[PDB]
């Protein structure tokens, strides 16, 4: 009678809490770093497979759906749930990928990818800014799974936009919570759709950094045709809250 | 990622 159900239901079917398996009592090198995302980045994303499976409306979308969608979001769901974890746990003042994998601003400049580092960044610094809270990121996290499909769309169209349709008005009763005031919770809505509509230009640069990252390892037309789809605009439909 | 992210939905 104070939190709503959906949203309680959210909250529980969070994963828990993934290591990344990385040793921190040895000097950082710029491939210990980069072996260890990759090894949490995988685990993560098993992760965001395995939460999707009890998400109200997901499975009961067509199976090719089901793929498409994490295809196409993984990279913002993972991104998001960084900013998160950074924005409570550090005060979105150091990127908290893992329990065993913090990086602070020193470690970040001396990280082989500092300029990733700030682009991750900015996420939890709004975070920082907007004072987000659980119910209104459980929400917006959905919505990041529910952001973009393909220009011809989905098998399943309509029962997904009924899906996404249900979690923007369940992210308009987590605003509610604290939020009041009509003119008020309706700014907020603004806020943080305008938020998520910013995130189809950051994620670029991620799988932009993601494909460099891969290409300097290895010194390859066909793995770059199948990943300029995803830093490209044109190629995919981005669904913006706002014009 | 596409195979990875199609076998573990079927688990
Ligand atoms: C140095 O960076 C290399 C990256 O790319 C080289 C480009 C951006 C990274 C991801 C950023 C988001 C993220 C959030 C987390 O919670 C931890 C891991 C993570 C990233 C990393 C990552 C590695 C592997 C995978 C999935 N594997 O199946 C997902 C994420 C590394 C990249 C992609």
């Amino acid at each position: 009678q104070l939190i709503p159900p959906l949203i309680n239901l959210l909250m529980s079917i969070e994963p828990d809490v993934i290591y990344a398996g990385h040793d921190n009592t040895k000097p950082d090198t710029s491939s210990s770093l980069l072996t260890s995302l990759n090894q949490l980045g995988e685990r993560q994303l098993l992760s965001v497979v395995k939460w999707s499976k009890s998400l109200p409306g997901f499975r009961n979308l067509h199976i090719d759906d089901q793929i498409t969608l994490i295809q196409y979001s993984w990279m913002s769901l993972m991104v998001f749930g960084l900013g998160w974890r950074s924005y409570k746990h550090v005060s979105g003042q150091m990127l908290y990928f893992a329990p065993d994998l913090i990086l602070n601003e020193q470690r970040m400049k001396e990280s082989s990818f500092y300029s990733l580092c700030l682009t991750m960044w900015q996420i939890p610094q709004e975070f920082v800014k907007l004072q987000v809270s659980q119910e209104e990121f459980l929400c917006m996290k959905v919505l990041l799974l529910l952001n973009t499909i393909p220009l011809e769309g989905l098998r399943s169209q309509t029962q997904f936009e009924e899906m996404r349709s249900s979690y923007i008005r369940e992210l308009i009763k987590a605003i509610g919570l604290r939020q009041k005031g009509v003119v008020s919770s309706s700014q907020r809505f603004y806020q943080l759709t305008k938020l998520l509509d910013n995130l189809h230009d950051l994620v670029k640069q991620l799988h932009l950094y993601c494909l460099n990252t891969f290409i300097q390892s290895r010194a390859m037309s066909e793995v770059i045709a199948a990943q300029l789809p995803k830093i490209l605009a044109g190629m995919v439909k981005p669904l913006l809250f706002h014009k | 990622l596409e195979d990875i992210i199609r076998k573990a939905l079927m688990g």
